[PDB]
């Protein structure tokens, strides 16, 4: 309820707002103004940046709260990054992500 | 000062909204769809629960949620894709050749 | 709280077959190897067991807020363990018959039996929903493994749509009680309530939706029409291991959730799942009566005999041997299950191809193979409760405990339910010695020919005698 | 922050009604995505900023786009469902709107009744949500690394060409 | 009258009502996907609304 932390959401709500306001307004403006007269590869990918971004997002929540979490956290997110990684040498080596066979 | 019960009750719409979106749609994809609105609808539950009791859990428990989604939702789309790669029609009720 | 080297050895099956994970995907990513793979696995499934050994000789102790292992750990988990590794001694010849990558079986295999023993030592609603995925994840990989074959891929596609609506109503459920009991341990689910005050209306209704979850997983009513199915249409070593593991385990941490929770012996509950035993066990037998088709018949049959497995259930917190009976019964179907999907199994294989039928016609099996139909109709006696087999003294466990607790109606629906199984296990039993007009050579086939003759002879031992599996069940005890 | 959480519902109830009542795909998976955006400012207004950030980040972000991959790599041109147009006939989702709707007054009655002196919002960072997940939760993080790692040897499995 | 024994006809409709209850069970089983999430929607009703009534 700080004066400082009520300016700034003002603020941050009237950059989002002018910065859409904006870029519509200048559509709007193209648009108004001047007359007239496949591979299953691409699944393989983004499935792969699906897990591994699960993955990551553990290991963002691990990387914010090393220092609480100690060394015995640290050996959880070694083993966590280690099972990762066997997964990712077992893509490349089965060649999931070799683009061209 | 926002009640549990109206951030259970918009769960509870959303899940619903989900389920009658998995039964009437007769494309796979969509059957998909209203299954990721399900799984979404009960993690925004979890957070709700664990946001109300001041508790970290509800958002591990969505955090598992959101695995499972990722992991069956690459597992049902995998699987849409064999089934136009072997049928080149996405109609559920035509894959229904197992019956009592 | 932490985890303490006392902690790390009573997680030693869990370890071991996460490391057996890790260990199988490295020798797979350095070559395609079928044999050493599966070597790998089933080293690593028989490492477990000796760590249950070693587990035993610990304490019990709570493994986590998550986890806890006692003696009703140790003997799922030995469930769960001894149905994977026939699952891969079933699995080995038909993969030989396999044409695609057939390894990735086993992968799929031990996270699916890691998932299990989770679910064994669960004492939270985070490992239970955990377990459940991790059981239901490789079971979506490994029914539809032979997707080429237009049965595998319905199969696949039922179990994985069915599965996810399910896993919604399970965390809706658990969301819906954590709303209203602020833990999600085992224990607190109903601590916050006194005065007879324990039919709270939202923890009922996370429990029904729970329940939802947890009887489409189980095969109950009407969270049942599935299950044929995906018993057809999956691979019969898939079909073996859907049939005993995934029950075992979610059956098991189902037993630990409603004996540990103060919600457990509410009376709503009570009905509800008396209700739906009543109603599994008659349905089941009721429509295994006309099946020609084996897959579907032990579908049906499963259901059956989870219903009896939950009339066991209701009885918790009235009589005191519930656990005891649900033991027994679980060793007795498993050793019965494994033998009746290894026989299917091992006629079934090699595998033929994604266009050739895979038909079983066990019609006149016993003019060239004897001993499986031996081992086949020791099996149908025994899910039909012949006496002289264990799966009798599993449903004299269930019919005492339900004298005990004066489940009448629940009684008479296994008296009833009993006979239809035996109008149609014995119609089995006797087809497998008529005579039919028309219609290897590896020491894995010896193998799984190996595990159901075992199979067929622990029935019949543990049948007649069946005081050593009583007294293992009884000193699998859990926490108090 | 009540403002926010009531306007962001309202926008995700609309958009999911728009989602399951719609026939291309592409604008489903769009309404879809209004939807997570939606949930998120809710997670936003109740405290759960990580919770937000991932679905943002995750549900909106990687799955969808993989929706999005698989709408465009089948190239759905009305394949015979489009021009059909079953699921807005009457005798066809009556019955499961019935069944939604009674199943959504039973759970709201179960909703109501129950003990609430309100969500507080104060926020739960990702800091203590870190803490949880490495602290005692660490099986769930290492079995929640299995159960990704099996999902992807199933897609693998399943989805790839040959 | 009797020659054809009755009481065991009246003894053996049971076995006729199990057929006949096992056939109608059996139309449940159509194989159709929609139809099983539907059940198991059904089912939920059903449990919740039992769960609500005996409280
Ligand atoms: C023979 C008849 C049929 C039996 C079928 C059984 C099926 C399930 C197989 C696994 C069952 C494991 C059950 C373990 C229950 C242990 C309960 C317990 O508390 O045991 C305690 C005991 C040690 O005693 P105590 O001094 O109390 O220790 C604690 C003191 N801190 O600790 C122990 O006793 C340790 C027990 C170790 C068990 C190791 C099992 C290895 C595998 C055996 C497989 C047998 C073959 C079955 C299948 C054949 C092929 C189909
Ligand atoms: C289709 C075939 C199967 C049919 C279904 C299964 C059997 C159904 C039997 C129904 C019994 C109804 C009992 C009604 C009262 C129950 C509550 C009660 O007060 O019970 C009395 C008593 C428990 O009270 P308590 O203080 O412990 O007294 C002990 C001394 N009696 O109770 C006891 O101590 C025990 C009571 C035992 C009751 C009888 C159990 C055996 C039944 C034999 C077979 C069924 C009847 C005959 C066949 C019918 C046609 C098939
Ligand atoms: C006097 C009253 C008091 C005493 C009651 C005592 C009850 C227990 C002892 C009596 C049990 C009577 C059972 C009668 C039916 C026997 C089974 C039978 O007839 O099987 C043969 C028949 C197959 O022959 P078919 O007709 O050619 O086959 C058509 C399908 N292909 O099979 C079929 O057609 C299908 C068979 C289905 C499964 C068997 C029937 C189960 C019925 C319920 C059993 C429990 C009954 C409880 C009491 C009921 C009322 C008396
Ligand atoms: C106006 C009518 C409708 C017009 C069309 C729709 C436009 C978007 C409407 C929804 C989004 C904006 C809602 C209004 C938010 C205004 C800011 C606000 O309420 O801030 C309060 C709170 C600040 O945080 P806190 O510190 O807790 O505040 C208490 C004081 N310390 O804030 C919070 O805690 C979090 C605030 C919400 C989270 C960020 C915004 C999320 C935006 C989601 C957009 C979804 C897609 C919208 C699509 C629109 C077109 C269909
Ligand atoms: C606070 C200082 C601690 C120093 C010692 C740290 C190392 C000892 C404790 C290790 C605990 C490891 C727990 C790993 C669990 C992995 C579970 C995997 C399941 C598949
Ligand atoms: C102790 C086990 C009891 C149940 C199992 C029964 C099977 C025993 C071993 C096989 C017996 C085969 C008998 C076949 C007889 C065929 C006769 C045909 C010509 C009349
Ligand atoms: C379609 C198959 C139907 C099978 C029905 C089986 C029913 C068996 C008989 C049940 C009898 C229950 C008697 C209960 C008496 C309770 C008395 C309580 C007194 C306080």
């Amino acid at each position: 309820t700080s004066t400082e932390v009520i300016a700034h959401h003002w603020a941050f709500a009237i950059f989002l707002i002018v910065a859409i306001g904006l870029c519509c307004l200048m559509l709007v403006g193209g648009w108004f103004l001047g007359g007239r007269a496949l591979s299953a590869k691409f699944y393989l990918v983004a499935m792969f940046f699906v897990i591994f971004d699960v993955e990551a997002l553990y290991l963002f929540a691990w990387s914010t709260s090393i220092r609480e979490s100690g060394w015995v956290g640290f050996v959880e997110a070694a083993i966590f990054i280690f099972v990762l990684l066997a997964g990712l040498v077992y893509l490349v080596r089965i060649g999931a992500l070799d683009w061209t066979p | 000062m926002i009640p549990l019960q109206h951030g259970l009750i918009l769960a509870a719409i959303l899940f619903v909204l989900g389920l009658t979106g998995l039964v009437i749609r007769r494309n796979l994809l969509f059957m998909l769809i209203g299954l990721e609105i399900m799984i979404n609808a009960s993690a925004l539950a979890f957070v709700v629960a664990g946001s109300y009791w001041g508790q970290t859990d509800g958002q591990v428990m969505y955090i598992l949620a959101i695995s499972l989604a990722a992991a069956e939702a690459s597992i049902g789309l995998a699987l849409l894709l064999q089934l136009h790669r072997r049928r080149q029609n996405l109609n559920i009720d035509s894959v229904s050749e197992m019956r009592g | 709280m932490t985890i303490t080297p006392q902690n790390l050895i009573a997680l030693l099956p869990l370890l071991i077959v996460g490391l057996t994970v890790v260990v199988v995907m490295l020798s797979i990513a350095w070559r395609r190897n079928h044999f050493l793979n599966a070597t790998l696995s089933v080293i690593g499934l028989n490492a477990a067991l000796v760590s249950l050994w070693f587990v035993g000789q610990a304490g019990a102790m709570d493994v986590t807020p998550l986890m806890r292992v006692d003696g009703f750990a140790m003997l799922y988990t030995g469930l769960v363990l001894l149905a994977s590794l026939a699952t891969c001694t079933f699995a080995y010849p038909w993969l030989e018959g396999y044409n695609d990558n057939k390894d990735e079986f086993y992968l799929l295999v031990l996270i699916a039996a890691l998932g299990g023993i989770l679910l064994a030592n669960a004492n939270h609603l985070a490992s239970l929903f955990l377990g459940i995925e991790l059981i239901s994840l490789p079971l979506f990989g490994l029914v539809g493994y032979a997707f080429r074959q237009k049965r595998s891929l319905e199969a696949s596609i039922k179990y994985t749509i069915l599965s996810a609506a399910a896993s919604s109503f399970l965390l809706f459920g658990m969301a819906l009680v954590y709303a209203q009991s602020g833990d999600l341990s085992f224990v607190a689910l109903g601590k916050n309530l006194g005065d007879g005050m324990l039919n709270e209306p939202l923890l009922l209704a996370g429990f029904g939706l729970m329940i939802v979850g947890l009887g489409f997983k189980l095969s109950l009513v009407p969270f049942h029409l599935w299950t044929p199915d995906v018993y057809q249409g999956a691979p019969a070593p898939v079909s073996t291991f859907l049939a005993t593991a995934s029950k075992i385990a979610i059956f098991g941490v189902v037993m630990r959730l409603f004996l540990y929770a103060p919600v457990g012996d509410s009376e709503a509950i009570r009905v509800v799942l008396a209700i739906i035993a009543f109603a599994s066990i008659i349905f089941g037998n009721l429509m295994a009566l006309s099946q020609t088709n084996i897959k579907r018949l032990l579908g049906y049959s499963s259901i059956s005999h989870l219903g009896y497995l939950l009339v066991a259930l209701i009885a918790l917190q009235t009589g005191e041997m519930s656990m005891e009976a649900v033991g027994v019964y679980l060793a007795g179907y498993l050793f019965s299950s494994l033998g009746a999907f290894g026989v299917v199994s091992l006629m079934s294989s090699p595998y033929r191809g994604p266009d050739a039928d895979s038909l079983f016609s066990y019609r006149g099996l016993f003019w060239h193979r004897p001993i499986l139909a031996a081992v086949m109709t020791v099996m149908m006696l025994s899910l039909a409760g012949i006496p002289m087999t264990l799966g009798f003294i599993g449903k004299f466990y269930v019919l005492a405990v339900g004298v005990q607790a004066h489940l009448w109606w629940l009684v008479g629906a296994v008296v009833v339910g009993s006979a239809i199984g035996l109008y149609y296990y014995l119609r089995v039993a006797v087809s497998l010695y008529l005579h039919a007009p028309e219609q290897p050579s590896n020491w894995q086939y010896s193998a799984g020919g190996i595990v159901v003759l075992i199979s067929a002879l622990l029935v019949l031992v543990l049948g007649v005698w069946p005081q050593p599996l009583i007294s293992i069940v009884r000193l699998a005890m859990p926490l108090m | 922050m009540e403002f926010a959480f009531y306007i962001c519902g309202l926008i995700a109830i609309l958009a999911t009604l728009r989602v399951i009542t719609h026939t291309n795909p592409v604008h489903a998976l769009l309404y879809l995505i209004i939807s997570l955006l939606a949930i998120s400012g809710v997670f936003f207004s109740l405290g759960a900023y990580f919770a937000g950030a991932l679905e943002i980040i995750v549900y909106a972000g990687a799955i969808m786009v993989l929706f999005v991959f698989v709408v465009m790599m089948l190239n759905l041109g009305g394949s015979e469902i489009e021009q059909e147009r079953q699921w807005l006939k009457p005798q066809v989702w009556i019955g499961p709107a019935i069944l939604s709707a009674i199943m959504l007054v039973v759970i709201v009655y179960a909703i109501l009744g129950v003990n609430d002196q309100g969500i507080d919002g104060t926020p739960i960072s990702a800091k203590a949500v870190g803490i949880t997940l490495f602290g005692p939760y660490v099986l769930a993080v290492e079995l929640a690394s299995m159960l990704l790692l099996a999902g992807l040897v199933v897609a693998f499995h399943v989805g790839r060409e040959e | 009258l009797l020659k054809r024994d009755p009481l065991n006809s009246m003894m053996n409709i049971p076995a006729v009502l199990s057929r006949f209850a096992g056939k109608g069970l059996l139309l449940s089983e159509n194989g159709y996907l929609r139809w099983y999430v539907a059940s198991m929607s059904i089912g939920a009703v059903v449990v919740l609304a039992l769960l609500m009534v005996l409280r």
